[PDB]
Protein backbone atom coordinates (compact mmCIF):
# COMPACT_ATOMS: atom_id res chain seq x y z
CA UNK A 1 0.00 0.00 0.00
CA UNK A 2 1.99 3.08 1.44
CA UNK A 3 5.44 0.86 1.60
CA UNK A 4 5.01 -0.62 -1.82
CA UNK A 5 4.61 3.18 -2.84
CA UNK A 6 8.08 3.88 -1.14
CA UNK A 7 9.52 1.06 -2.49
CA UNK A 8 8.81 1.96 -6.34
CA UNK A 9 9.64 5.45 -5.56
CA UNK A 10 12.80 4.53 -4.33
CA UNK A 11 13.42 2.38 -7.42
CA UNK A 12 12.47 5.56 -9.70
CA UNK A 13 14.87 7.47 -8.14
CA UNK A 14 17.63 4.58 -8.58
CA UNK A 15 16.69 4.45 -12.62
CA UNK A 16 17.22 8.26 -12.63
CA UNK A 17 20.71 7.88 -10.50
CA UNK A 18 21.78 5.44 -13.20
CA UNK A 19 20.97 7.72 -16.07
CA UNK A 20 22.02 11.19 -14.70
CA UNK A 21 25.08 9.97 -13.23
CA UNK A 22 27.78 7.90 -15.65
CA UNK A 23 30.35 6.74 -12.80
CA UNK A 24 28.11 4.82 -10.40
CA UNK A 25 29.53 4.31 -6.52
CA UNK A 26 29.68 0.58 -7.74
CA UNK A 27 31.70 0.62 -10.91
CA UNK A 28 34.35 3.35 -8.81
CA UNK A 29 34.36 0.85 -5.90
CA UNK A 30 35.12 -1.91 -8.45
CA UNK A 31 38.46 0.75 -10.10
CA UNK A 32 40.02 1.11 -6.23
CA UNK A 33 39.64 -2.13 -5.20
CA UNK A 34 41.03 -3.62 -8.28
CA UNK A 35 38.11 -5.60 -9.64
CA UNK A 36 37.45 -4.45 -12.86
CA UNK A 37 38.66 -6.56 -16.37
CA UNK A 38 38.72 -3.45 -17.92
CA UNK A 39 41.75 -1.65 -17.41
CA UNK A 40 43.33 0.28 -14.24
CA UNK A 41 43.87 3.67 -13.68
CA UNK A 42 46.65 6.20 -14.21
CA UNK A 43 48.54 7.34 -10.71
CA UNK A 44 49.37 10.84 -10.83
CA UNK A 45 51.07 10.88 -6.98
CA UNK A 46 53.96 13.70 -8.00
CA UNK A 47 54.75 16.59 -10.83
CA UNK A 48 56.40 14.10 -13.27
CA UNK A 49 53.38 11.96 -12.89
CA UNK A 50 51.26 14.54 -13.46
CA UNK A 51 52.92 15.78 -16.38
CA UNK A 52 53.40 12.36 -18.31
CA UNK A 53 49.31 11.89 -17.54
CA UNK A 54 48.30 15.75 -17.69
CA UNK A 55 47.10 14.90 -21.52
CA UNK A 56 46.17 11.72 -20.27
CA UNK A 57 42.97 11.07 -17.94
CA UNK A 58 41.82 14.34 -19.13
CA UNK A 59 38.57 15.90 -19.32
CA UNK A 60 43.79 24.48 -25.78
CA UNK A 61 45.73 22.65 -23.21
CA UNK A 62 48.44 25.48 -23.36
CA UNK A 63 47.50 27.61 -20.18
CA UNK A 64 50.87 28.33 -19.23
CA UNK A 65 49.77 28.40 -15.39
CA UNK A 66 51.06 26.83 -12.22
CA UNK A 67 50.56 23.64 -11.66
CA UNK A 68 48.18 24.38 -8.39
CA UNK A 69 45.32 26.68 -10.35
CA UNK A 70 45.82 23.78 -13.11
CA UNK A 71 44.29 21.24 -10.91
CA UNK A 72 42.11 23.74 -9.06
CA UNK A 73 40.64 24.53 -12.65
CA UNK A 74 40.16 21.26 -13.48
CA UNK A 75 37.93 20.59 -10.73
CA UNK A 76 35.85 23.58 -10.89
CA UNK A 77 34.85 21.94 -14.96
CA UNK A 78 33.67 18.82 -13.09
CA UNK A 79 31.84 20.28 -10.77
CA UNK A 80 29.91 22.41 -13.65
CA UNK A 81 29.66 19.24 -15.35
CA UNK A 82 28.48 17.87 -11.81
CA UNK A 83 25.96 20.85 -11.22
CA UNK A 84 24.20 19.51 -14.80
CA UNK A 85 23.95 15.94 -13.74
CA UNK A 86 22.54 17.06 -10.18
CA UNK A 87 19.58 19.38 -12.21
CA UNK A 88 19.03 16.55 -14.69
CA UNK A 89 18.55 14.11 -11.22
CA UNK A 90 16.64 16.81 -9.69
CA UNK A 91 14.33 17.46 -12.32
CA UNK A 92 13.12 13.64 -11.96
CA UNK A 93 12.01 13.88 -8.42
CA UNK A 94 8.37 13.67 -8.53
CA UNK A 95 7.07 17.54 -8.02
CA UNK A 96 10.24 18.86 -8.49
CA UNK A 97 9.16 20.21 -11.86
CA UNK A 98 5.98 21.91 -10.41
CA UNK A 99 7.56 23.85 -7.71
CA UNK A 100 7.95 27.48 -8.49
CA UNK A 101 11.22 27.68 -10.84
CA UNK A 102 12.44 30.31 -8.25
CA UNK A 103 12.07 27.52 -5.34
CA UNK A 104 13.99 25.51 -7.67
CA UNK A 105 16.73 27.16 -8.31
CA UNK A 106 17.18 28.38 -4.49
CA UNK A 107 17.09 24.71 -3.78
CA UNK A 108 19.75 23.78 -6.37
CA UNK A 109 21.85 26.73 -5.06
CA UNK A 110 22.34 25.48 -1.82
CA UNK A 111 22.30 21.98 -2.82
CA UNK A 112 24.94 21.01 -5.63
CA UNK A 113 27.67 21.41 -3.73
CA UNK A 114 26.88 19.51 -0.61
CA UNK A 115 25.98 16.31 -3.42
CA UNK A 116 28.95 16.90 -5.20
CA UNK A 117 30.86 16.09 -1.76
CA UNK A 118 28.41 13.15 -0.87
CA UNK A 119 28.81 11.50 -4.28
CA UNK A 120 32.57 12.86 -4.88
CA UNK A 121 33.17 9.93 -1.49
CA UNK A 122 32.16 7.42 -3.38
CA UNK A 123 35.34 7.36 -5.95
CA UNK A 124 37.92 8.19 -3.03
CA UNK A 125 39.29 6.52 -0.30
CA UNK A 126 42.09 7.08 2.07
CA UNK A 127 44.56 7.20 -0.73
CA UNK A 128 42.92 9.60 -3.06
CA UNK A 129 40.49 10.26 -5.94
CA UNK A 130 39.13 8.14 -8.69
CA UNK A 131 39.51 11.14 -11.81
CA UNK A 132 38.58 11.55 -15.31
CA UNK A 133 35.20 9.23 -15.38
CA UNK A 134 37.93 6.36 -13.77
CA UNK A 135 40.44 6.59 -15.85
CA UNK A 136 42.86 8.18 -13.72
CA UNK A 137 43.57 8.10 -9.90
CA UNK A 138 45.19 11.61 -7.87
CA UNK A 139 46.57 10.46 -4.35
CA UNK A 140 45.97 12.66 -1.67
CA UNK A 141 49.33 13.05 -0.33
CA UNK A 142 49.90 14.67 -4.00
CA UNK A 143 46.92 17.37 -3.52
CA UNK A 144 48.42 18.08 0.34
CA UNK A 145 51.57 18.68 -1.54
CA UNK A 146 50.32 21.76 -3.69
CA UNK A 147 51.13 25.32 -2.03
CA UNK A 148 49.69 26.57 1.08
CA UNK A 149 46.52 28.22 -0.72
CA UNK A 150 45.23 25.03 -2.49
CA UNK A 151 47.09 22.85 -0.06
CA UNK A 152 44.18 22.15 2.26
CA UNK A 153 41.31 22.49 -0.73
CA UNK A 154 40.96 19.01 -0.76
CA UNK A 155 42.00 17.46 1.79
CA UNK A 156 38.58 18.59 3.73
CA UNK A 157 36.29 16.22 0.94
CA UNK A 158 38.46 13.53 2.11
CA UNK A 159 38.27 13.51 5.67
CA UNK A 160 34.36 13.45 5.08
CA UNK A 161 34.60 10.60 2.41
CA UNK A 162 36.34 8.38 4.91
CA UNK A 163 33.69 8.76 7.84
CA UNK A 164 31.01 8.70 5.42
CA UNK A 165 32.38 5.81 3.01
CA UNK A 166 32.15 3.49 6.68
CA UNK A 167 28.42 3.78 6.65
CA UNK A 168 28.83 1.48 3.48
CA UNK A 169 26.14 2.91 1.27
CA UNK A 170 25.06 1.33 -2.12
CA UNK A 171 23.78 3.34 -5.51
CA UNK A 172 20.38 2.46 -4.45
CA UNK A 173 20.75 4.27 -0.78
CA UNK A 174 22.43 7.58 -2.10
CA UNK A 175 19.90 7.92 -4.77
CA UNK A 176 17.08 8.65 -1.82
CA UNK A 177 20.02 10.47 -0.07
CA UNK A 178 20.28 12.65 -2.54
CA UNK A 179 17.20 13.36 -3.47
CA UNK A 180 16.65 14.10 0.32
CA UNK A 181 18.89 17.09 0.25
CA UNK A 182 18.06 18.68 -2.65
CA UNK A 183 14.13 19.01 -1.31
CA UNK A 184 15.39 20.71 2.09
CA UNK A 185 12.51 22.86 2.74
CA UNK A 186 14.70 25.38 4.98
CA UNK A 187 16.88 26.71 2.02
CA UNK A 188 17.33 30.73 2.28
CA UNK A 189 15.18 32.40 0.06
CA UNK A 190 12.36 29.92 -0.72
CA UNK A 191 8.93 31.15 -1.25
CA UNK A 192 6.63 28.15 -0.94
CA UNK A 193 8.34 26.13 2.11
CA UNK A 194 5.18 23.79 2.70
CA UNK A 195 5.06 21.90 -0.64
CA UNK A 196 9.04 21.40 -0.66
CA UNK A 197 8.75 20.02 3.46
CA UNK A 198 6.19 17.49 1.94
CA UNK A 199 8.04 15.94 -0.80
CA UNK A 200 10.95 15.96 1.85
CA UNK A 201 8.89 13.44 4.33
CA UNK A 202 7.72 11.11 1.63
CA UNK A 203 11.47 10.71 0.28
CA UNK A 204 12.70 10.09 4.36
CA UNK A 205 10.41 7.90 4.55
CA UNK A 206 10.97 6.12 1.47
CA UNK A 207 15.18 6.32 2.75
CA UNK A 208 14.69 5.09 6.42
CA UNK A 209 12.34 2.09 4.40
CA UNK A 210 15.08 1.95 2.12
CA UNK A 211 17.77 1.33 4.61
CA UNK A 212 16.03 -1.05 6.62
CA UNK A 213 15.54 -3.23 4.47
CA UNK A 214 18.93 -2.95 2.43
CA UNK A 215 20.92 -2.35 6.11
CA UNK A 216 18.73 -4.61 8.16
CA UNK A 217 22.07 -5.09 10.66
CA UNK A 218 22.97 -1.52 10.80
CA UNK A 219 20.91 -0.22 13.51
CA UNK A 220 20.81 3.53 13.44
CA UNK A 221 21.96 4.28 9.75
CA UNK A 222 18.83 6.54 9.13
CA UNK A 223 19.80 8.88 12.39
CA UNK A 224 23.55 8.82 11.13
CA UNK A 225 22.89 9.65 7.79
CA UNK A 226 20.57 12.62 9.03
CA UNK A 227 23.58 13.89 11.38
CA UNK A 228 25.57 13.75 8.04
CA UNK A 229 23.07 15.94 6.15
CA UNK A 230 24.33 18.61 8.88
CA UNK A 231 27.64 18.22 8.41
CA UNK A 232 27.53 18.53 4.81
CA UNK A 233 26.27 22.06 5.01
CA UNK A 234 29.38 23.24 7.82
CA UNK A 235 31.36 21.72 5.62
CA UNK A 236 30.23 23.57 2.13
CA UNK A 237 30.66 26.59 4.49
CA UNK A 238 34.19 26.08 5.33
CA UNK A 239 34.74 25.25 1.37
CA UNK A 240 33.06 28.91 0.30
CA UNK A 241 35.56 30.69 2.94
CA UNK A 242 38.09 29.04 1.17
CA UNK A 243 37.11 29.97 -1.92
CA UNK A 244 36.83 33.45 -0.76
CA UNK A 245 40.49 33.36 0.75
CA UNK A 246 41.84 32.34 -2.93
CA UNK A 247 39.31 35.27 -5.05
CA UNK A 248 41.11 37.73 -2.84
CA UNK A 249 44.69 36.13 -2.50
CA UNK A 250 45.34 35.32 -5.44
CA UNK A 251 45.53 36.81 -8.96
CA UNK A 252 44.69 35.41 -12.59
CA UNK A 253 41.66 33.51 -11.33
CA UNK A 254 39.46 32.78 -13.59
CA UNK A 255 35.85 31.31 -12.50
CA UNK A 256 33.30 29.44 -14.89
CA UNK A 257 30.14 31.85 -14.33
CA UNK A 258 28.44 28.84 -12.87
CA UNK A 259 29.91 28.84 -10.25
CA UNK A 260 29.83 32.47 -10.05
CA UNK A 261 26.40 32.03 -9.51
CA UNK A 262 25.70 29.33 -7.35
CA UNK A 263 28.58 30.99 -5.03
CA UNK A 264 27.25 34.01 -5.05
CA UNK A 265 24.58 32.74 -2.10
CA UNK B 1 20.35 36.57 -15.10
CA UNK B 2 19.97 32.76 -14.25
CA UNK B 3 21.88 29.75 -15.28
CA UNK B 4 20.59 27.35 -13.36
CA UNK B 5 16.99 28.66 -14.41
CA UNK B 6 18.01 28.32 -18.49
CA UNK B 7 19.44 24.44 -17.28
CA UNK B 8 16.41 23.89 -15.07
CA UNK B 9 13.95 24.97 -18.01
CA UNK B 10 15.76 22.38 -20.53
CA UNK B 11 14.37 19.09 -21.13
C1 LIG C 1 36.67 13.67 -9.45
C2 LIG C 1 37.44 14.83 -10.06
C3 LIG C 1 38.01 15.84 -9.04
C4 LIG C 1 38.62 15.10 -7.84
C5 LIG C 1 36.92 16.80 -8.53
C6 LIG C 1 37.26 17.93 -7.78
C7 LIG C 1 36.29 18.77 -7.28
C8 LIG C 1 34.95 18.51 -7.51
O1 LIG C 1 33.99 19.33 -7.00
C9 LIG C 1 34.59 17.40 -8.26
C10 LIG C 1 35.57 16.56 -8.76
C11 LIG C 1 39.13 16.67 -9.71
C12 LIG C 1 39.09 16.92 -11.07
C13 LIG C 1 40.12 17.61 -11.70
C14 LIG C 1 41.20 18.06 -10.95
O2 LIG C 1 42.22 18.72 -11.57
C15 LIG C 1 41.24 17.83 -9.59
C16 LIG C 1 40.21 17.14 -8.98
Amino acid sequence: PESADLRALAKHLYDSYIKSFPLTKAKARAILTGKTTDKSPFVIYDMNSLMMGEDKIKFLQEQSKEVAIRIFQGCQFRSVEAVQEITEYAKSIPGFVNLDLNDQVTLLKYGVHEIIYTMLASLMNKDGVLISEGQGFMTREFLKSLRKPFGDFMEPKFEFAVKFNALELDDSDLAIFIAVIILSGDRPGLLNVKPIEDIQDNLLQALELQLKLNHPESSQLFAKLLQKMTDLRQIVTEHVQLLQVIKKTETDMSLHPLLQEIYKD
Amino acid sequence: PSLLKKLLLAP
